[PDB]
Protein backbone atom coordinates (compact mmCIF):
# COMPACT_ATOMS: atom_id res chain seq x y z
CA UNK A 1 0.00 0.00 0.00
CA UNK A 2 1.33 3.35 -0.83
CA UNK A 3 2.59 5.62 1.97
CA UNK A 4 0.16 8.09 3.49
CA UNK A 5 -0.31 10.56 6.73
CA UNK A 6 -2.28 13.07 7.59
CA UNK A 7 0.55 14.24 9.65
CA UNK A 8 3.00 16.63 7.74
CA UNK A 9 5.75 16.06 10.57
CA UNK A 10 5.99 12.37 9.36
CA UNK A 11 6.09 13.33 5.14
CA UNK A 12 9.33 11.94 4.08
CA UNK A 13 11.00 14.54 1.18
CA UNK A 14 11.39 18.21 0.49
CA UNK A 15 8.91 21.22 1.21
CA UNK A 16 8.17 23.58 -1.91
CA UNK A 17 6.33 26.98 -1.17
CA UNK A 18 4.50 28.48 -4.29
CA UNK A 19 1.90 31.05 -4.72
CA UNK A 20 -0.13 31.07 -7.95
CA UNK A 21 -2.38 33.92 -8.86
CA UNK A 22 -5.72 32.37 -10.84
CA UNK A 23 -5.80 32.63 -14.89
CA UNK A 24 -9.10 32.89 -16.76
CA UNK A 25 -8.50 28.99 -17.74
CA UNK A 26 -7.66 28.25 -14.34
CA UNK A 27 -4.53 27.78 -12.17
CA UNK A 28 -3.13 25.31 -15.00
CA UNK A 29 -2.74 22.06 -13.46
CA UNK A 30 -3.97 18.52 -12.51
CA UNK A 31 -4.40 16.06 -9.91
CA UNK A 32 -4.97 12.66 -9.13
CA UNK A 33 -5.56 10.55 -6.12
CA UNK A 34 -7.99 11.51 -3.08
CA UNK A 35 -10.52 8.61 -3.79
CA UNK A 36 -9.23 6.13 -1.24
CA UNK A 37 -9.99 7.61 2.30
CA UNK A 38 -6.05 7.73 3.14
CA UNK A 39 -4.71 8.40 -0.77
CA UNK A 40 -1.90 11.53 -1.11
CA UNK A 41 -3.16 13.78 -4.03
CA UNK A 42 -0.38 14.45 -6.46
CA UNK A 43 0.55 16.60 -8.98
CA UNK A 44 -0.88 14.61 -12.16
CA UNK A 45 0.48 17.28 -15.31
CA UNK A 46 1.10 20.69 -15.71
CA UNK A 47 -0.39 22.83 -18.52
CA UNK A 48 1.88 24.72 -20.02
CA UNK A 49 1.90 28.52 -20.39
CA UNK A 50 -0.42 28.42 -17.29
CA UNK A 51 0.32 29.47 -14.10
CA UNK A 52 1.80 26.78 -12.25
CA UNK A 53 4.20 26.12 -15.21
CA UNK A 54 5.35 29.54 -15.88
CA UNK A 55 5.96 29.34 -11.62
CA UNK A 56 8.63 27.23 -12.23
CA UNK A 57 8.45 25.54 -8.68
CA UNK A 58 5.49 22.74 -9.12
CA UNK A 59 6.61 19.22 -10.84
CA UNK A 60 4.13 16.58 -11.35
CA UNK A 61 4.33 14.18 -8.78
CA UNK A 62 3.98 16.13 -5.73
CA UNK A 63 2.29 15.91 -2.77
CA UNK A 64 -0.14 18.80 -2.31
CA UNK A 65 0.10 19.12 1.43
CA UNK A 66 -2.00 22.73 2.85
CA UNK A 67 -3.79 25.03 0.44
CA UNK A 68 -4.27 28.21 1.77
CA UNK A 69 -2.94 27.54 5.21
CA UNK A 70 -5.16 24.20 5.65
CA UNK A 71 -4.07 21.60 5.50
CA UNK A 72 -5.41 18.74 2.91
CA UNK A 73 -3.40 15.87 3.80
CA UNK A 74 -6.18 13.16 3.94
CA UNK A 75 -9.03 15.49 2.00
CA UNK A 76 -10.64 14.24 -0.53
CA UNK A 77 -10.84 14.49 -4.38
CA UNK A 78 -13.88 16.42 -4.41
CA UNK A 79 -13.22 18.82 -1.55
CA UNK A 80 -9.81 20.34 -2.92
CA UNK A 81 -10.88 20.73 -6.17
CA UNK A 82 -13.81 22.57 -5.03
CA UNK A 83 -11.29 25.15 -3.05
CA UNK A 84 -9.12 26.05 -6.52
CA UNK A 85 -12.89 26.50 -8.18
CA UNK A 86 -14.56 28.83 -6.25
CA UNK A 87 -11.30 31.07 -6.13
CA UNK A 88 -12.30 33.79 -8.26
CA UNK A 89 -10.10 34.83 -11.42
CA UNK A 90 -6.88 37.42 -10.17
CA UNK A 91 -6.65 36.10 -6.60
CA UNK A 92 -4.05 33.78 -5.30
CA UNK A 93 -3.43 30.56 -3.84
CA UNK A 94 -0.58 29.40 -1.18
CA UNK A 95 0.24 25.66 -2.18
CA UNK A 96 2.86 23.51 0.17
CA UNK A 97 3.88 20.50 -1.79
CA UNK A 98 5.98 17.88 -1.31
CA UNK A 99 8.73 16.29 -3.51
CA UNK A 100 9.59 12.92 -2.80
CA UNK A 101 6.86 10.31 -3.10
CA UNK A 102 6.31 8.87 -6.67
CA UNK A 103 3.81 8.47 -8.86
CA UNK A 104 2.91 5.88 -11.41
CA UNK A 105 5.72 3.46 -10.21
CA UNK A 106 5.43 -0.41 -11.21
CA UNK A 107 5.01 -2.74 -8.64
CA UNK A 108 6.90 -5.47 -10.08
CA UNK A 109 10.15 -3.30 -11.07
CA UNK A 110 13.61 -3.38 -9.72
CA UNK A 111 14.56 -0.29 -9.32
CA UNK A 112 12.70 2.60 -8.24
CA UNK A 113 12.96 6.38 -7.88
CA UNK A 114 15.80 7.68 -5.52
CA UNK A 115 13.54 9.76 -2.78
CA UNK A 116 15.92 12.13 -1.82
CA UNK A 117 16.72 12.91 -5.89
CA UNK A 118 18.92 16.45 -6.19
CA UNK A 119 19.96 15.93 -10.32
CA UNK A 120 22.26 18.86 -9.78
CA UNK A 121 24.47 16.96 -7.06
CA UNK A 122 24.27 13.57 -9.30
CA UNK A 123 25.62 15.65 -12.13
CA UNK A 124 28.57 16.90 -10.17
CA UNK A 125 29.50 13.67 -8.52
CA UNK A 126 29.15 12.09 -12.22
CA UNK A 127 31.19 14.68 -13.82
CA UNK A 128 33.75 14.35 -11.02
CA UNK A 129 33.87 10.16 -11.39
CA UNK A 130 34.44 10.97 -15.22
CA UNK A 131 37.54 13.07 -14.90
CA UNK A 132 39.39 10.72 -12.11
CA UNK A 133 42.65 9.72 -13.30
CA UNK A 134 41.38 6.06 -14.34
CA UNK A 135 37.24 6.87 -14.51
CA UNK A 136 36.16 6.13 -10.93
CA UNK A 137 33.58 3.76 -12.66
CA UNK A 138 31.65 2.71 -9.65
CA UNK A 139 30.39 6.40 -8.52
CA UNK A 140 28.91 5.94 -12.07
CA UNK A 141 27.68 2.69 -11.31
CA UNK A 142 26.37 3.40 -7.83
CA UNK A 143 24.00 6.39 -9.07
CA UNK A 144 22.90 5.31 -12.69
CA UNK A 145 21.56 1.67 -11.36
CA UNK A 146 19.63 3.60 -8.44
CA UNK A 147 18.26 5.57 -10.14
CA UNK A 148 14.89 5.74 -12.52
CA UNK A 149 15.15 5.89 -16.24
CA UNK A 150 12.83 9.48 -15.84
CA UNK A 151 15.85 11.09 -13.02
CA UNK A 152 18.71 9.90 -15.69
CA UNK A 153 17.37 12.07 -17.82
CA UNK A 154 17.54 14.80 -15.95
CA UNK A 155 20.79 13.76 -14.68
CA UNK A 156 21.97 14.07 -18.45
CA UNK A 157 19.70 17.78 -18.62
CA UNK A 158 21.74 18.67 -15.40
CA UNK A 159 24.84 17.60 -16.83
CA UNK A 160 24.77 18.83 -20.04
CA UNK A 161 24.13 22.14 -18.72
CA UNK A 162 27.07 22.66 -16.16
CA UNK A 163 29.58 21.33 -18.50
CA UNK A 164 28.08 22.20 -22.12
CA UNK A 165 28.74 18.55 -22.82
CA UNK A 166 26.10 15.54 -23.74
CA UNK A 167 26.46 13.01 -20.83
CA UNK A 168 26.53 9.84 -23.28
CA UNK A 169 28.97 11.45 -25.55
CA UNK A 170 31.15 11.60 -22.10
CA UNK A 171 30.42 8.62 -20.89
CA UNK A 172 30.90 6.95 -24.50
CA UNK A 173 34.41 8.27 -24.15
CA UNK A 174 35.17 7.06 -20.79
CA UNK A 175 33.86 3.27 -20.08
CA UNK A 176 34.68 0.43 -22.14
CA UNK A 177 33.71 -3.32 -22.76
CA UNK A 178 30.15 -4.19 -21.66
CA UNK A 179 29.60 -1.97 -18.86
CA UNK A 180 29.87 0.81 -21.42
CA UNK A 181 26.82 -1.06 -23.49
CA UNK A 182 25.11 -1.49 -20.18
CA UNK A 183 25.54 2.46 -19.13
CA UNK A 184 24.83 4.22 -22.32
CA UNK A 185 21.33 2.01 -22.59
CA UNK A 186 20.34 3.02 -19.38
CA UNK A 187 20.57 6.58 -20.46
CA UNK A 188 17.94 6.11 -23.16
CA UNK A 189 14.19 6.61 -22.29
CA UNK A 190 12.29 2.99 -22.99
CA UNK A 191 11.27 3.76 -26.47
CA UNK A 192 14.89 5.45 -27.81
CA UNK A 193 16.95 2.23 -26.52
CA UNK A 194 13.94 -0.32 -27.95
CA UNK A 195 14.13 2.14 -31.01
CA UNK A 196 18.15 1.54 -31.46
CA UNK A 197 17.71 -1.99 -30.36
CA UNK A 198 15.95 -2.40 -33.70
CA UNK A 199 17.68 -0.63 -35.61
CA UNK A 200 21.30 -2.35 -34.54
CA UNK A 201 19.76 -5.38 -35.40
CA UNK A 202 18.58 -4.75 -38.67
CA UNK A 203 22.26 -4.03 -39.94
CA UNK A 204 21.99 -6.34 -43.03
CA UNK A 205 19.49 -8.95 -44.50
CA UNK A 206 21.55 -11.40 -42.43
CA UNK A 207 19.57 -9.87 -39.42
CA UNK A 208 19.78 -10.84 -35.97
CA UNK A 209 16.44 -12.21 -35.77
CA UNK A 210 16.29 -12.90 -32.15
CA UNK A 211 16.27 -9.19 -31.28
CA UNK A 212 14.09 -8.17 -33.13
CA UNK A 213 11.86 -10.98 -32.62
CA UNK A 214 12.27 -10.67 -29.12
CA UNK A 215 11.23 -6.69 -29.00
CA UNK A 216 8.29 -6.88 -31.55
CA UNK A 217 6.43 -10.17 -29.63
CA UNK A 218 6.98 -8.42 -26.16
CA UNK A 219 6.47 -4.89 -26.58
CA UNK A 220 2.63 -3.94 -25.45
CA UNK A 221 0.25 -1.64 -28.14
CA UNK A 222 1.01 1.70 -25.63
CA UNK A 223 5.15 0.71 -26.23
CA UNK A 224 4.89 0.08 -29.91
CA UNK A 225 3.27 3.24 -30.66
CA UNK A 226 6.37 5.06 -28.73
CA UNK A 227 8.67 3.14 -30.72
CA UNK A 228 7.03 3.91 -34.05
CA UNK A 229 7.14 7.39 -32.80
CA UNK A 230 10.55 7.44 -31.71
CA UNK A 231 12.04 5.41 -34.12
CA UNK A 232 11.06 7.85 -37.23
CA UNK A 233 12.41 10.41 -35.28
CA UNK A 234 15.92 9.64 -34.67
CA UNK A 235 15.94 7.39 -38.20
CA UNK A 236 13.96 9.06 -40.38
CA UNK A 237 12.37 6.48 -41.46
CA UNK A 238 9.36 4.68 -40.45
CA UNK A 239 9.58 1.36 -38.75
CA UNK A 240 7.54 -1.08 -40.82
CA UNK A 241 9.97 0.44 -43.65
CA UNK A 242 13.01 -1.21 -42.29
CA UNK A 243 11.30 -4.41 -41.31
CA UNK A 244 9.62 -4.77 -45.00
CA UNK A 245 13.49 -4.00 -46.32
CA UNK A 246 14.88 -6.56 -43.93
CA UNK A 247 12.13 -9.48 -44.24
CA UNK A 248 10.19 -11.69 -46.29
CA UNK A 249 7.59 -14.56 -46.76
CA UNK A 250 4.75 -14.68 -43.68
CA UNK A 251 7.87 -14.17 -41.20
CA UNK A 252 7.69 -10.45 -42.78
CA UNK A 253 3.82 -10.55 -42.24
CA UNK A 254 4.08 -11.43 -38.79
CA UNK A 255 6.45 -8.53 -37.51
CA UNK A 256 4.84 -6.10 -39.91
CA UNK A 257 1.41 -6.52 -38.10
CA UNK A 258 2.87 -6.96 -34.85
CA UNK A 259 4.81 -3.53 -34.57
CA UNK A 260 1.58 -1.87 -35.69
CA UNK A 261 0.96 -1.95 -32.33
CA UNK A 262 -2.91 -2.43 -32.83
CA UNK A 263 -3.86 -5.41 -30.61
CA UNK A 264 -7.42 -4.91 -29.24
CA UNK A 265 -7.94 -3.74 -26.11
CA UNK A 266 -8.57 -5.80 -22.86
CA UNK A 267 -12.38 -6.30 -22.42
CA UNK A 268 -14.35 -5.88 -19.83
CA UNK A 269 -16.71 -8.85 -20.86
CA UNK A 270 -15.08 -12.61 -21.70
CA UNK A 271 -16.19 -13.78 -25.24
CA UNK A 272 -16.80 -17.27 -24.43
CA UNK A 273 -17.80 -18.45 -27.98
CA UNK A 274 -15.16 -16.27 -29.68
CA UNK A 275 -12.24 -18.07 -27.35
CA UNK A 276 -14.20 -21.69 -28.94
CA UNK A 277 -14.21 -20.19 -32.26
CA UNK A 278 -10.69 -18.67 -32.34
CA UNK A 279 -9.74 -22.34 -30.95
CA UNK A 280 -10.89 -24.19 -34.03
CA UNK A 281 -9.65 -21.65 -36.53
CA UNK A 282 -6.05 -22.65 -35.10
CA UNK A 283 -6.48 -26.27 -34.67
CA UNK A 284 -8.35 -26.07 -38.63
CA UNK A 285 -5.67 -23.97 -39.97
CA UNK A 286 -2.94 -26.19 -38.88
CA UNK A 287 -2.58 -29.44 -36.84
CA UNK A 288 -6.39 -30.74 -38.63
CA UNK A 289 -5.09 -30.23 -42.10
CA UNK A 290 -2.12 -30.69 -44.34
CA UNK A 291 -0.18 -27.64 -44.27
CA UNK A 292 -0.55 -24.80 -42.36
CA UNK A 293 -3.21 -21.53 -42.96
CA UNK A 294 -0.38 -18.84 -41.56
CA UNK A 295 -2.71 -16.17 -42.26
CA UNK A 296 -5.41 -17.14 -39.94
CA UNK A 297 -2.70 -18.05 -37.46
CA UNK A 298 -1.75 -14.47 -37.99
CA UNK A 299 -4.56 -12.82 -37.56
CA UNK A 300 -5.68 -14.47 -34.81
CA UNK A 301 -2.43 -14.07 -32.22
CA UNK A 302 -1.98 -10.57 -33.31
CA UNK A 303 -5.16 -9.26 -33.39
CA UNK A 304 -7.08 -10.49 -30.22
CA UNK A 305 -6.49 -9.05 -26.84
CA UNK A 306 -3.66 -10.81 -24.40
CA UNK A 307 -6.15 -12.23 -22.12
CA UNK A 308 -8.35 -13.02 -24.43
CA UNK A 309 -5.74 -15.31 -26.62
CA UNK A 310 -4.27 -16.94 -22.97
CA UNK A 311 -8.08 -18.82 -22.71
CA UNK A 312 -7.86 -19.52 -26.62
CA UNK A 313 -5.25 -21.14 -25.69
CA UNK A 314 -6.39 -23.45 -23.01
CA UNK A 315 -9.37 -24.02 -24.97
CA UNK A 316 -6.83 -24.97 -28.10
CA UNK A 317 -6.17 -27.80 -25.99
CA UNK A 318 -9.93 -29.44 -26.03
CA UNK A 319 -9.54 -30.03 -29.91
CA UNK A 320 -5.64 -30.29 -30.38
CA UNK A 321 -3.43 -33.63 -29.18
CA UNK A 322 -0.70 -31.11 -28.84
CA UNK A 323 -1.01 -27.42 -27.07
CA UNK A 324 0.16 -24.47 -28.69
CA UNK A 325 3.66 -24.31 -28.63
CA UNK A 326 4.02 -27.79 -29.95
CA UNK A 327 1.80 -26.85 -32.32
CA UNK A 328 4.25 -24.41 -33.77
CA UNK A 329 7.22 -26.86 -34.02
CA UNK A 330 5.57 -29.27 -36.01
CA UNK A 331 3.52 -26.82 -38.71
CA UNK A 332 6.19 -24.22 -39.35
CA UNK A 333 10.17 -23.66 -39.19
CA UNK A 334 12.78 -20.87 -39.18
CA UNK A 335 12.56 -17.59 -38.54
CA UNK A 336 8.40 -17.79 -39.06
CA UNK A 337 8.39 -20.80 -35.84
CA UNK A 338 10.66 -18.48 -33.78
CA UNK A 339 8.45 -15.62 -33.70
CA UNK A 340 5.29 -17.48 -33.29
CA UNK A 341 7.35 -19.96 -30.52
CA UNK A 342 8.24 -16.24 -28.65
CA UNK A 343 4.98 -14.79 -29.00
CA UNK A 344 3.22 -17.53 -27.52
CA UNK A 345 5.13 -17.21 -24.67
CA UNK A 346 4.46 -13.43 -24.25
CA UNK A 347 1.28 -13.68 -24.55
CA UNK A 348 0.90 -17.36 -21.66
CA UNK A 349 3.75 -15.66 -19.40
CA UNK A 350 5.80 -12.82 -20.24
CA UNK A 351 7.69 -12.68 -17.24
CA UNK A 352 8.89 -16.66 -17.80
CA UNK A 353 9.73 -15.82 -21.24
CA UNK A 354 12.35 -13.53 -20.44
CA UNK A 355 13.57 -15.52 -17.10
CA UNK A 356 13.89 -18.45 -19.63
CA UNK A 357 15.66 -15.68 -22.71
CA UNK A 358 17.55 -14.57 -19.32
CA UNK A 359 18.71 -18.31 -18.68
CA UNK A 360 19.70 -19.21 -21.95
CA UNK A 361 21.89 -16.09 -22.45
CA UNK A 362 24.21 -17.44 -20.05
CA UNK A 363 23.47 -21.61 -19.72
CA UNK A 364 26.45 -22.08 -22.10
CA UNK A 365 29.61 -20.98 -22.55
CA UNK A 366 30.40 -17.29 -22.29
CA UNK A 367 27.42 -15.15 -22.17
CA UNK A 368 24.82 -13.58 -25.00
CA UNK A 369 25.48 -10.30 -23.36
CA UNK A 370 23.27 -8.21 -26.06
CA UNK A 371 20.34 -10.36 -24.89
CA UNK A 372 21.25 -10.45 -21.02
CA UNK A 373 22.06 -6.43 -21.05
CA UNK A 374 18.86 -5.57 -23.02
CA UNK A 375 16.67 -7.66 -20.63
CA UNK A 376 18.05 -6.26 -17.24
CA UNK A 377 18.14 -2.92 -19.33
CA UNK A 378 14.13 -3.08 -20.54
CA UNK A 379 12.72 -5.22 -17.69
CA UNK A 380 13.87 -3.04 -14.82
CA UNK A 381 11.23 -0.77 -14.44
CA UNK A 382 8.69 -3.31 -15.97
CA UNK A 383 8.23 -6.95 -14.31
CA UNK A 384 11.83 -7.71 -12.98
CA UNK A 385 10.48 -8.75 -9.64
CA UNK A 386 8.28 -11.31 -11.54
CA UNK A 387 10.94 -12.33 -14.17
CA UNK A 388 13.14 -13.15 -10.77
CA UNK A 389 10.43 -15.00 -9.09
CA UNK A 390 9.67 -17.21 -12.30
CA UNK A 391 13.69 -17.62 -12.33
CA UNK A 392 13.86 -19.05 -9.43
CA UNK A 393 10.91 -21.32 -9.02
CA UNK A 394 12.11 -23.05 -12.56
CA UNK A 395 15.78 -23.39 -12.28
CA UNK A 396 16.55 -23.54 -8.45
CA UNK A 397 19.09 -20.63 -8.26
CA UNK A 398 18.20 -16.85 -8.31
CA UNK A 399 18.75 -14.84 -11.19
CA UNK A 400 21.61 -12.78 -9.26
CA UNK A 401 23.56 -16.13 -8.64
CA UNK A 402 23.39 -17.05 -11.94
CA UNK A 403 24.60 -13.09 -13.24
CA UNK A 404 27.30 -13.23 -10.30
CA UNK A 405 29.08 -16.90 -12.48
CA UNK A 406 28.56 -15.72 -15.65
CA UNK A 407 29.58 -11.82 -15.45
CA UNK A 408 32.69 -10.13 -13.20
CA UNK A 409 33.64 -6.59 -12.04
CA UNK A 410 32.15 -3.60 -12.49
CA UNK A 411 29.99 -5.00 -15.79
CA UNK A 412 28.94 -7.72 -12.94
CA UNK A 413 27.84 -5.34 -10.26
CA UNK A 414 25.70 -3.09 -12.77
CA UNK A 415 23.76 -6.16 -13.75
CA UNK A 416 23.26 -6.87 -10.02
CA UNK A 417 21.79 -3.64 -9.42
CA UNK A 418 19.68 -3.85 -12.08
CA UNK A 419 18.98 -7.32 -11.16
CA UNK A 420 17.81 -5.81 -7.75
CA UNK A 421 18.50 -8.52 -4.85
CA UNK A 422 19.08 -12.12 -4.28
CA UNK A 423 16.57 -14.83 -4.34
CA UNK B 1 -8.09 13.06 -12.73
CA UNK B 2 -9.53 16.93 -12.85
CA UNK B 3 -8.35 20.01 -14.40
CA UNK B 4 -7.56 23.45 -12.13
CA1 LIG C 1 39.14 3.11 -13.24
CA1 LIG D 1 -0.79 -29.05 -40.62
CA1 LIG E 1 -12.28 -30.93 -23.46
CA1 LIG F 1 24.86 -19.32 -23.48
Amino acid sequence: KPFFTRNPSELKGKFIHTKLRKSSRGFGFTVVGGDEPDEFLQIKSLVLDGPAALDGKMETGDVIVSVNDTCVLGHTHAQVVKIFQSIPIGASVDLELCRGYPLGSSAYGSVKAYTNFDAERDALNIETAIKTKGVDEVTIVNILTNRSNEQRQDIAFAYQRRTKKELASALKSALSGHLETVILGLLKTPAQYDASELKASMKGLGTDEDSLIEIICSRTNQELQEINRVYKEMYKTDLEKDIISDTSGDFRKLMVALAKGRRAEDGSVIDYELIDQDARDLYDAGVKRKGTDVPKWISIMTERSVPHLQKVFDRYKSYSPYDMLESIRKEVKGDLENAFLNLVQCIQNKPLYFADRLYDSMKGKGTRDKVLIRIMVSRSEVDMLKIRSEFKRKYGKSLYYYIQQDTKGDYQKALLYLCGGDD
Amino acid sequence: STTL
